[PDB]
RNA sequence: GGGCAAGUCUGGUCGCAGCAGCCGCGGUAAUUCCAGCUCCAAUAGCGUAUAUUAAAGUUGCUGCAGUUAAAAAGCUCGUA
RNA sequence: CCUAUCAACUUUCGAUGGUAGUCGCCGUGCCUACCAUGGUGACCACGGGUGACGGGGAAUCAGGGUUCGAUUCCGGAGAGGGAGCCUGAGAAACGGCUACCACAUCCAAGGAAGGCAGCAGGCGCGCAAAUUACCCACUCCCGACCCGGGGAGGUAGUGACG
RNA sequence: UACCUGGUUGAUCCUGCCAGUAGCAUAUGCUUGUCUCAAAGAUUAAGCCAUGCAUGUCUAAGUACGCACGGCCGGUACAGUGAAACUGCGAAUGGCUCAUUAAAUCAGUUAUGGUUCCUUUGGUCGCUCGCUCCUCUCCUACUUGGAUAACUGUGGUAAUUC
C-alpha cells in the first residue's frame, strides 16, 4: 500500500480514493474506491522508501550518481526551446528541436521530431486568415441583412402609415355627423 | 407469431346421426377423417353468419357492400357461388359440399385420371397432376374456375408425360428385371 | 429505471404512415433529432431501400450517406435516418432525381418527383414571429430555421418560399382564407384544398371548417392545416392517390388497374 | 436447360453504380441451375464479367420448373467492392468474415481494463490464456 | 349398463377382484368386473388432471325465486 | 380489485389554508417562519385485503354477459434489500460507487476482490419450462465513427405449448 | 349452434342442486410419417448465481516523440502507416423481471403562461459599439503558460483490474 500527498501519520489508512487522489489508479467516471493507503510519515512498515536526492554529496554511490538513466522525450511546445537562450519567439524555434534519430524503424533510420503544438505556422497564418476572415465576415453579413430589411420595412410603410391620415380627418368627420 | 385452427369441435360429443352423416362426407368426397369434414363446417358457419351479418347492415354501406361485394366476387372467383344470383340471402343457403365439389380431388374425379375418389386423392398426394406450372399436393385446395383449366398430368408423372422417378422405370423394372429375369 | 432516454427503437410499435413491416426486422431505422417532432419525420432508408430499393443493407446505406449522394431541403445530407419533414425536397445527387416529401390522402408517404423549378423553394408555414433582443424582428418556421429579419407585412401561418440554397428568407405567401391546404392528420390526412371556413375559441382548440377540392366539407383542427401556398394556386405537384381524398369501392376501380396492364 | 434468365423489375441503380435486376430462370424438371452459370448467362446476356455480377435468391421452386434469383451486375468491381455485404462475397465466395471466432475479442476488451497503455502488453495479457 | 355412439358378445370372476364423473354392475347362468373378441368414437393424435367460459333464467342488467320447495323484517313512522 | 365481523378520518410530526421567504430543474405545506383550523367521509371515505405491474389488448358467451393481461406492445417499478453520493442533458445506476442490512469470494490472516429479476447455463423450488450454442452477417445500436463493438438481436438447436 | 342429458320418487308435477355436456391451457397419460408455423424458469425462487459472454468508438480534421511497421524525404514540427496513450462521446439506454404499488402504477384527456434538457435543425462569432481607445503605449498575435498520460526504469504487492 502506497504513500502519498496527506497520508497523515505513518499508520495505514483507507481514504476514499476518487480521481485527485494519488495511491489509486481510477477504473471509472463516477467511481470512487476506498482503498487502503500508508501513512506518509515512515515507521518501520513498508518495503520500499521512494528517496529522491536532491543533492548529492562527496563521494559517489554508482548505482545513482556514476550510473546515468537519461530519457529520450523532448520539447513539443515551442517556446522551451527558445527562452534558455534569451531567444525571441517572432523568430522561431529555428531548429533546436529534439529531432529523434531511430534506427531500423523500417530499415532506415527515422529522425521524428516531436510536432510542436502551440507553433504558429504559415498554415496557422493560413489559418489566421482563415478564422477572423469568418468573425470580420459575420459582422458584414450581419450587416448586409440588416440593411436589405431596412428598405423592405420603410416602403412598405407608405401605404400602412399613410392610412393614419386617412383615418385622422374622418375622426373628426365621424365627430362632426 | 399468430396461428388458429382450421377445424370446429360441436359442443355435442355422440350425436350418432351427426357422427354417420360425417362419414358419407368422407365417403362421398374422399376426406381423410372427420377434420376435413370440420375444417369446412369450421368455415361455412362464419360464411353463413357473414351473410347473416351483412344483410342485417343497412343498404348502401360500403362495410356491407365493398366487403361484402368483395365476399359475393370472394365466393364466385373460387366459382363456389354464383354471381347470378348473388344476394345474401342465397348466401344462407349454401352448404358444404359447394365447396367439396370445388376441391382439387372431386374435379380429378370428375375430370382426369381417377377412377375413385380414393383415387383421386391419390393423384394428387402422389403428385401425378400439375394445377398450373405447380406440382400441387394439397387434395383440400379449393379452386378457382381458371383452375379446372389447367389441371393435366404432371411432369414429375412419368406416365402421361413426365421426367421419370424411379417408379415407371420400376414399373419398365417389372418388364426389364421383372420379365428380364435379373 | 429509466435512467436515461432509449437510444433505441424496435419495430411495429412504430409509425405505420411509414409503411414498415411486420416483425421481419426487430428495429426500427430511429430517426435522429432535428428540424422537425420526430413522428412526422421520415428516415432515409426507408426512402432509399424500402421505396426506391436501391439498396438492400443497412452499410451500404450508410456508405451511400458516405457517398453524400442525398440533399434533403438543399442541403449536404450524409444521414440515413435524417429527421426531415413536410415538404422536404430530397435531391438524389446521382440519379439527378429531386422528391418532395408530401403525403397521400391514402395515408402514405409519396414519392413525388417535383420539377427542379420546384425545389430551391419549399413552403413552410411560419411557426413564430418574434421581436428578437434589441429590438429585432423574426421569422422562425416549423423546420426551427432561425431566420433574422422577417417580412414587414407577414402574420401567423403565413407561408414562407423557403430557399432551400439558402435559408435566408425569399418571398413569402400571406395566411388567407381560402388557401390551399394539404390538411394532415385524423381522418383528413393528405386532404388539399380552399379553406373556406376558420373557427376560432379564446383559450384553445379552435377548429377549421375545411371544404376540400371534392366537396368534403370538414371542419378539422388549425393543427391538421399547413397552408402550401394561395387559393387553387398550388406550387409543387399534385401527390399520387390525387391527393384530395378517394373513396374505398373506387378504389378497387384503381386497384384492378394497372396491375396485368404494363409492360 | 431452357434457362432464359428473366430480367423482371431492371433497375439501373446510378447510386450504387450497377445494373440491378431479378433473375427468373426455368427449368424442364430440376428447378436451380448453379448460381454462377447463372452469372456467367447473365454475363453473356450483358457481356459484363460475371465476377462482378454478385448473385443472390435462387431458392427451388416446387415441381422444379422456375428458379426465382437476384442479380446485381456491378458495372465495376469497385462498384461491387464498394456496395458489397460480406455475405454477398460468401454467396460465392472470394470474400469472407472474421474467424478469431468472436470469444477472444470479447476476451480481448477485458484485457485493455487492467493496465493503461501498451496494449501488446494487453493484446499479450489476451495471448497466454488459450483455454 | 345407461346417460353416451357402440358387445341382451366369448370366457373367467361371483357384491370378490374390480368397475362406476353421475345414475350404477359384481352376492353364479355379469350386456357394468377382468380379459378375449366384436363394435363405436375421434384420429397423429386421443385421453386425464386441474383451472376457467358457456350450457345456467342454479346470481337471472336483459331475465330468477320469495302462501305451501330456499326466500316479506313483529309492526309502524322515517332519513339517506 | 375486495371488505362496514373496517364509520368517520387527518397535525403535534404541516394535517389543511394563507402570508412571507428558504430551498429545490421549478409549481407546491416543497419547506419552515407565521397564521388559520382547516381539509374530508355512508356515493362506503379513513383503514384493511388482492401474484394489484396497469393498459393497449386476450379467451369464452346468441345477445346480455363472463374469465385474462408476468408474458414478442405501451407506460410504470427494481436489479439482494435499503440509504447516501457521483457522473452526465438524462442515473441515488447494484453489467457505478459509498456504507448499511441479509448473502457470496481469495486470504498467505494483512487485507483484497462480489451480486444474471442480461443472454444462456446452473442449481433450487416445483406439476412445470430448452444452448453454459453460433454470428455481429441480417436487424439496429453507440462512436472520433462507412469501418468497429454488441448474448441487443439474428441464427439454428431445445421444442405433440400450441 | 340461443340447445341440454342423467339423478330425488310407489308412480307423478315441481323446485332444486348433483353429475354428465362443449370451449379453453398448462400439467400430464399414451401414441405419433411428411411439411409449414413456435410458446417455453411467470406460477415455484424478484432465489443464489458458478461459468461463457451482454458499449463501444479516429475522423483528409485533438495530440505521432510506438520501443512498432513502411521510407531518404527529412527538419521549420515533420513522415507513408500507426499499437497505445492522453483527448471527444456513449456507457443511463438495451435486455431482463414484475416483487412492488388500489386514484398509486397505468389508461384516456389535458397543462406547464411553473419547469429543465446532451444531441440534432437554425440563427448568433471584430469592438472593449473606443474608458468621449488600456483594446495606439496593455509590445503575446506570426499564439500564451506549465503539466501529465502513453514512454522509461526503480519498484513494492500472499493476493488486487494493487
Amino acid at each position: 500500500f502506497p504513500m502519498k500527498q496527506g497520508v497523515l501519520t505513518h499508520g495505514r489508512v483507507r481514504l476514499l480514493l476518487s480521481k485527485g487522489h494519488s495511491c489509486y489508479r481510477p477504473r471509472r467516471t463516477g467511481e470512487r474506491k476506498r482503498k487502503s493507503v500508508r501513512g506518509c510519515i515512515v515507521d518501520a512498515n513498508l518495503s520500499v522508501l521512494n528517496l529522491v536526492i536532491v543533492k548529492k554529496g562527496e563521494k559517489d554511490i554508482p548505482g545513482l550518481t556514476d550510473t546515468t538513466v537519461p530519457r529520450r522525450l523532448g520539447p513539443k511546445r515551442a517556446s522551451r526551446i527558445r527562452k534558455l537562450f534569451n531567444l525571441s519567439k517572432e523568430d522561431d524555434v529555428r531548429q533546436y528541436v529534439v529531432r529523434k534519430p531511430l534506427n531500423k524503424e523500417g530499415k532506415k533510420p527515422r529522425t521524428k521530431a516531436p510536432k510542436i503544438q502551440r507553433l504558429v505556422t504559415p498554415r496557422v497564418l493560413q489559418h489566421k486568415r482563415r478564422r477572423i476572415a469568418l468573425k470580420k465576415q459575420r459582422t458584414k453579413k450581419n450587416k448586409e441583412e440588416a440593411a436589405e430589411y431596412a428598405k423592405l420595412l420603410a416602403k412598405r410603410m407608405k401605404e400602412a402609415k399613410e392610412k393614419r391620415q386617412e383615418q385622422i380627418a374622418k375622426r373628426r368627420r365621424l365627430s362632426s355627423l | 407469431w399468430v396461428c388458429r385452427k382450421t377445424y370446429v369441435t360441436p359442443r355435442r360429443p355422440f350425436e350418432k346421426s351427426r357422427l354417420d352423416q360425417e362419414l358419407k362426407l368422407i365417403g362421398e368426397y374422399g376426406l381423410r377423417n372427420k377434420r376435413e369434414v370440420w375444417r369446412v363446417k369450421f368455415t361455412l358457419a362464419k360464411i353463413r353468419k357473414a351473410a347473416r351479418e351483412l344483410l342485417t347492415l343497412d343498404e348502401k354501406d360500403p362495410r356491407r357492400l365493398f366487403e361484402g361485394n368483395a365476399l359475393l366476387r370472394r365466393l364466385v372467383r373460387i366459382g363456389v357461388l354464383d354471381e347470378g344470383k348473388m344476394k345474401l340471402d342465397y348466401i344462407l343457403g349454401l352448404k358444404i359440399e359447394d365447396f367439396l365439389e370445388r376441391r382439387l380431388q372431386t374435379q380429378v374425379f370428375k375430370l382426369g385420371l381417377a377412377k375413385s375418389i380414393h383415387h383421386a386423392r391419390v393423384l394428387i398426394r402422389q403428385r401425378h397432376i400439375r394445377v398450373r406450372k405447380q406440382v400441387v399436393n394439397i387434395p383440400s385446395f379449393i379452386v378457382r374456375l381458371d383452375s379446372q383449366k389447367h389441371i393435366d398430368f404432371s411432369l414429375r408423372s412419368p406416365y402421361g408425360g413426365g421426367r421419370p422417378g424411379r417408379v415407371k422405370r420400376k414399373n419398365a423394372k417389372k418388364g426389364q428385371g421383372g420379365a428380364g429375369a435379373g | 429505471m429509466a435512467r436515461g432516454p432509449k437510444k433505441h427503437l424496435k419495430r411495429v410499435a412504430a409509425p405505420k404512415h411509414w409503411m414498415l413491416d411486420k416483425l421481419t426486422s426487430v428495429f426500427a431505422p430511429r430517426p435522429s433529432t432535428g428540424p422537425h417532432k420526430l413522428r412526422e419525420c421520415l428516415p432515409l432508408i426507408i426512402f432509399l431501400r424500402n421505396k426506391l430499393k436501391y439498396a438492400l443493407t443497412g452499410d451500404e446505406v450508410k456508405k451511400i450517406c458516405m457517398q453524400r449522394f442525398i440533399k434533403i431541403d438543399g442541403k449536404v445530407r450524409a444521414d440515413i435516418t435524417y429527421p426531415a419533414g413536410f415538404m422536404d425536397v430530397i435531391s438524389i445527387d446521382k440519379t439527378g432525381e429531386n422528391f418532395r416529401l408530401i403525403y397521400d390522402t391514402k395515408g402514405r408517404f409519396a414519392v413525388h418527383r417535383i420539377t427542379p423549378e420546384e425545389a430551391k423553394y419549399k413552403l413552410c408555414k411560419v411557426r413564430k414571429i418574434f421581436v428578437g433582443t434589441k429590438g429585432i424582428p423574426h421569422l422562425v418556421t416549423h423546420d426551427a430555421r432561425t431566420i433574422r429579419y422577417p417580412d414587414p407585412l407577414i402574420k401567423m401561418n403565413d407561408t414562407i418560399q423557403i430557399d432551400l440554397e439558402t435559408g435566408k428568407i425569399t418571398d413569402f405567401i400571406k395566411f388567407d382564407t381560402g388557401n390551399l391546404c394539404m390538411v394532415t392528420g385524423g381522418a383528413n390526412l393528405g386532404r388539399i384544398g380552399v379553406i373556406t371556413n376558420r373557427e376560432r375559441h379564446p383559450g384553445s382548440f379552435d377548429v377549421v371548417h375545411v371544404k376540400d377540392a371534392n366537396g368534403n366539407s370538414f371542419a378539422t383542427r388549425l393543427s391538421n392545416i399547413f397552408v402550401i401556398g394561395k387559393g387553387n394556386k398550388p406550387w409543387i405537384s399534385l401527390p399520387r392517390g390525387k391527393g384530395i381524398r378517394l373513396t374505398i369501392a373506387e378504389e378497387r376501380d384503381k386497384r384492378l388497374a394497372a396491375k396485368q396492364s404494363s409492360g | 436447360d431452357t434457362v432464359t434468365i428473366r430480367t423482371r423489375k431492371f433497375m439501373t441503380n446510378r447510386l450504387l453504380q450497377r445494373k440491378q435486376m431479378v433473375i427468373d430462370v426455368l427449368h424442364p424438371g430440376k428447378a436451380t441451375v448453379p448460381k454462377t452459370e447463372i452469372q456467367e448467362k447473365l454475363a453473356k446476356m450483358y457481356k459484363t464479367t460475371p465476377d462482378v455480377i454478385f448473385v443472390f435468391g435462387f431458392r427451388t421452386h416446387f415441381g422444379g420448373g422456375k428458379t426465382t434469383g437476384f442479380g446485381m451486375i456491378y458495372d465495376s468491381l469497385d462498384y461491387a467492392k464498394k456496395n458489397e455485404p460480406k455475405h454477398r462475397l460468401a454467396r460465392h465466395g472470394l470474400y469472407e468474415k472474421k474467424k478469431t471466432s468472436r470469444k477472444q475479442r470479447k476476451e480481448r476488451k477485458n484485457r485493455m481494463k487492467k493496465v493503461r497503455g501498451t496494449a501488446k502488453a494487453n493484446v499479450g495479457a489476451g495471448k497466454k490464456p488459450k483455454e
